[PDB]
RNA sequence: UUGGCGGAAAGGCCUUGGGUGCUUGCUGGCGAAUUGCAAUGUCAUUUUGCGUGGGGAUAAAUCAUUUGUAUACGACUUAGA
RNA sequence: UGAUAUGAUGCCCUGACGAGUAGGCAGGCGUGGAGGUCAGUGACGAAGCCUAGACCGUAAGGUCGGGUCGAACGGCCUCUA
RNA sequence: GCUUUUAGUGGGCCAUUUUUGGUAAGCAGAACUGGCGAUGCGGGAUGAACCGAACGUAGAGUUAAGGUGCCGGAAUACACG
């Protein structure tokens, strides 16, 4: 449903964690360089933590796709969702997390009205 | 209500509860641990025995300088003590919830202490005087007690899933070739 | 040094037996009754 | 608006294939696969086995015989990387090798037709068999590497 | 027949390694009755399977397979390299392997 | 190739068939090590004896218990030698190490079963005749292993029995010879001397 | 089934007699396919559980009490139908 | 830069290079408030919180599902601390 | 080729060679170059400086210094003592 896009490399699928993130409570695993003089991270020592770099960048050509293929678009309601009118191949909607389930149902049956792809369609469900 | 993780039946239960209660939070988890799954009639026995000394409550995780005894012996340990406060009031819950079974409507000879758990309650402050001028706490450590009592039943019979098998071209042509070989 | 085999007495007194049991007043006093059958059949696997 | 917009779309168009140069030719097999030649089946059902091969199809696989009057195998591809081509010979020339191809294969019980061309080529492989010793014998037995055996000292 | 075995026995030995370092994407195989690199170079990209066994069946099998296949000779002595699709897991080192020749050029 | 390889000791040195042996270990074959109260160490036997001493002081100063164990039967001195060449603290080490069994004698199931011996490790094949030797019976009774008398009567009664079952084959491998003897000058031995065999 | 040997960790080896099965030592007759051109294409032993059916046999230990040849407590040593 | 389709800070071709403390510079991520805007989201559930559940980004972080909850809050263009 | 402006810095240390005081010192002080600081990687078991080689993310191949009985990847290789 998407276009012909090449295969998705990413090059690290593991979340860069902090150092002594799992050692504390306080250190949170959001990414921070560490900045010791003697720290054997900065230092990159074998055997620690790989670092965020620029090599790791995805390719521009599969950069921002999903796994089908497209792009996500966040949706507030039928008028934003129209934007993909003409673009279903390359972008899909994603209804936001707080449109109500009143307006959730609307959404959806405009998007298979136009075959835009939502990537969340079970969101709110009176099931 | 809200009460622990339960994975009973709560239509053939009973509860009870104990809030901010002055008794020791260690001595009263040994205790509430001694009797966790027990029949309930077996639960009252033994804490009538342990007020008795004649068996004890085994103290397995807040355990540390406690004495020996020989009364732990049925139990692999060698650490035991009889927490008399703890145990009055584990078997005043006890009672409470075996009350709540009778006006439930629940047969008493099949009741098992099914859910207790323990707790710790907001402390309760003193001071001590200590040398050279200190002030240093004096905090009693109290507990919330809650027990779930509940009927034990039968089998746990079949009718569950029954995994629709996918198998390959050359595993189902060699499923036929047996089955046409022999029987 | 390995025990290969132990062979007892026919008859033991209640000052051995006494010597098996933690419990000797309880018991229903079993200590050795199924090996003095073998005495019984005319000494074949007491000799063996 | 929850997300505002690209200010760019990419084209939806999608893109023409370039012109490639990868032409087709036909596959040269390797010298010990001659029409004629006693094959050992490394794989599949019939494994082991003992078998001749009469004809090189055009969708480079091999036409075989493991002749059902001595082996069970009928007329059947396979693959040549999943053959050893041993250096025992039957001569081929009287049979009607010429009708089967690839389409002859499709898979789209068994049609009698299938059962019949078995039966004719076969009468012509056990006519040309049956005049040396021991080798309708030699087609009836499987293969197997036998404790010692190093196959890459070892003569097929 | 007793004997029913298409493949040469072998043997996982290890990843290829510095003293200090492995390399987990590429192990070593010795294979049996291979005693050079000479003898070694028939079995160049011959496919290797690794035959293991679980509890729980899959896809109608308890036997599961990591596939793989014979790159390059190792040594003077006969062991062989080897890549795999997944990598072999360590656990197996020393473990039997299948060496097959279904592609035996013979 | 074969599921349980059997291993005669006697004229072997410690070293190098430890080596082989931890190498074998490692690969996967289980190995038994039999009569190992008769191998061998390059060197004279009070040189060796020394090299036990030296070895014999190391313990640990504050408890002894706890330190190097002096382990003096020929079994445990080639285990140790062995263990010390596989790395022992891991999980691959520890179960290439369950893979070995070291007996001195040859003690039931292992002495109805076929013995091989390791030509990289024979004393004949890798010492220079006139060098002397170390037989690790003797030094281990010297440095207090206790049971040399005792192996000495049980592998003479073995090698009686053993003689005995020799006997018997050879007698009957006489008979088969014999009997293939009429074989020959056939038409089928012939044949299969035409074809190699 | 007859007897014998084997205690180093024997728990295996040798032997007597008949029965039943196979025999590729030799000659035949029939079957196999379609798992589709490969997919380990499942054949080993390891432990546990449950009903079924056939033999077999019907205990102790701990706490509590007690002694002090023992003892900080456990432990130990005794005694109690 | 030639329109009748949208980035000329664009798109495309080409070659080389990439360690780094103190330090400089650049491009961004996030927070409290302000101006404009999306006639934006919201009691049919905003914000918050929890979630070995999913997606995007090298990353700062962003998004979604489920639970809890009850009254407000976001995207974008700038200003400000 | 030229100019402006500003940060940090103004405790250093080691190695080859030259060299001073000292019996010498992992001592004190110089000269030239190369390093460490500021720097990870392979080797020297281990180590700031030695040897090899300087680093975006990966794949294949080849090597450096160092090695190839076993730990440990790789000849219980060959040759003369």
């Amino acid at each position: 449903a998407s276009l012909p896009h090449p295969k998705i490399v990413k090059k690290h699928t593991k979340k860069f964690k902090r150092h002594h993130s799992d050692r504390y409570h306080r250190v949170a695993e959001n990414w921070r360089k560490q900045k010791g003089i003697d720290s054997v991270v900065r230092r990159r020592f074998r055997g620690n933590i790989s670092q965020p770099k620029i090599g790791y960048g995805s390719n521009k050509k599969t950069k921002f796709l999903s796994p089908s293929g497209h792009k996500t678009f966040l949706v507030a309601n039928v008028k934003d969702l129209e934007t993909l009118t003409m673009h279903t191949k390359t972008y899909a909607a994603e209804i936001a997390h707080n449109i109500s389930a009143k307006n959730r149902v609307v959404i959806l049956a405009r998007a298979k009205a136009l075959g835009i792809k939502v990537t969340n369609p079970k969101g709110r469900l009176a099931l | 209500a809200r009460y622990g993780a339960t994975s009973t039946n709560p239509a053939k239960s009973a509860s009870a509860r104990g809030s901010y209660l002055r008794v020791s939070f260690k001595n009263t988890r040994e205790t509430a641990q001694a009797i966790n799954g027990w029949e309930l009639t077996k639960a009252q026995k033994y804490l009538e025995q342990v007020l008795d000394h004649q068996r004890a409550i085994p103290f397995r995780r807040f355990n540390s300088s406690i004495g020996r005894t020989a009364q732990g012996k049925e139990f692999g340990v060698t650490k035991a003590r009889w927490p008399a406060k703890s145990v009055k009031f584990v078997q005043g819950l006890l009672q409470n919830a075996a009350a709540n079974a009778e006006a439930k409507g629940l047969d008493a000879t099949k009741l098992y202490v099914s859910h207790i758990q323990v707790n710790q309650a907001p402390k309760q402050r003193r001071r001590t005087y200590r040398a050279h001028g200190r002030i240093n706490k004096y905090e009693s450590s109290p507990s919330h007690i809650e027990l779930v009592v509940t009927e034990k039943e039968e089998a746990v019979a079949k009718a569950a899933e029954k995994k629709v098998v996918r198998l390959t071209s050359r595993q189902r042509g060699r499923i036929a070739a047996q089955k046409r070989i022999a029987a | 040094l390995r025990s290969l085999t132990t062979v007892w007495a026919e008859h033991l007194s209640d000052e051995v037996k006494r010597r098996f049991y933690k419990n000797w007043y309880k018991s229903k006093k079993k200590a050795f009754t199924k090996y003095s059958a073998k005495y019984a059949q005319d000494g074949a696997g007491i000799e063996r | 608006s929850a997300q505002k917009a690209p200010k760019w779309y990419p084209s939806e168009d999608v893109a023409a294939l370039k012109k490639t140069r990868k032409a087709a030719r036909p596959q040269k097999l390797r010298a010990s696969l001659v029409p004629g030649t006693v094959l050992i089946l490394l794989a599949g059902r019939f494994r082991g086995k003992r078998v001749v091969y009469l004809k090189h199809l055009e969708d480079n696989t091999l036409l075989i015989s493991g002749p059902f009057k001595v082996n069970g195998v009928p007329l059947r591809r396979v693959n040549a990387r999943y053959v050893i081509a041993t250096s025992t010979k039957v001569s081929v020339e009287g049979v009607n090798v010429e009708k089967f191809n690839v389409e002859y294969f499709a898979k789209e019980e068994i049609k009698a037709e299938r059962v019949e061309d078995q039966k004719v080529v076969d009468k012509a492989l056990i006519a040309e068999i049956k005049k040396t010793p021991l080798l309708k014998q030699y087609l009836s037995a499987s293969f197997s590497l036998k404790n010692g055996d190093k196959p890459h000292m070892l003569k097929f | 027949a007793e004997s029913h075995r298409l493949y040469v026995k072998g043997k996982h030995l290890s990843y290829q390694r510095s003293k200090r370092v492995n390399n987990p994407n590429v192990s070593l195989i010795k294979i049996e009755g291979v005693a050079t690199p000479q003898d070694a170079q028939f079995y160049l990209g011959k496919r290797i399977a690794y035959v293991y066994r679980a509890s729980k069946e899959v896809r109608g099998s308890k036997i599961r397979v990591m596939w793989g296949k014979v790159t390059r000779t190792h040594g003077n002595s006969g062991v062989v390299r080897a890549t795999f699709r997944n990598n072999l897991p360590a656990k197996t080192f020393g473990a039997s392997v299948r060496i097959f020749l279904y592609p035996s050029n013979i | 190739v074969e599921p349980v390889v059997v291993i005669d000791g006697k004229g072997h040195l410690v070293g190098r068939l430890a080596s082989v042996v931890a190498k074998q270990l490692l690969n996967g074959q289980k190995i038994v090590v039999v009569r190992a109260e008769e191998l061998n160490i390059s060197g004279e036997f009070f040189r060796n004896k020394l090299k036990y001493h030296d070895f014999l002081r190391k313990a640990t100063a504050f408890n002894k218990t706890r330190g190097p164990f002096h382990f003096r039967a020929p079994s445990r001195i080639f285990y140790k030698a062995l263990r010390g060449m596989v790395s022992h603290k891991t999980a691959r080490g520890k179960a290439a190490l369950e893979r070995l069994k070291v007996f001195e004698g040859i003690p039931p199931p292992y002495d109805k079963k076929k013995r091989v011996v390791v030509p990289q490790a024979l004393r004949v094949l890798r010492l220079k005749p006139g060098r002397k030797y170390t037989t690790l019976g003797k030094l281990s009774t010297s440095v207090g292993w206790k049971y040399e008398d005792v192996v000495a009567k049980l592998e003479a009664k073995r090698k009686v029995s053993s003689a005995e079952y020799y006997a018997k084959k050879r007698a009957f491998t006489k008979k088969v010879a014999s009997a293939n003897a009429t074989a020959a000058e056939s038409d089928v031995a012939k044949q299969l001397a035409a074809l190699g065999y």
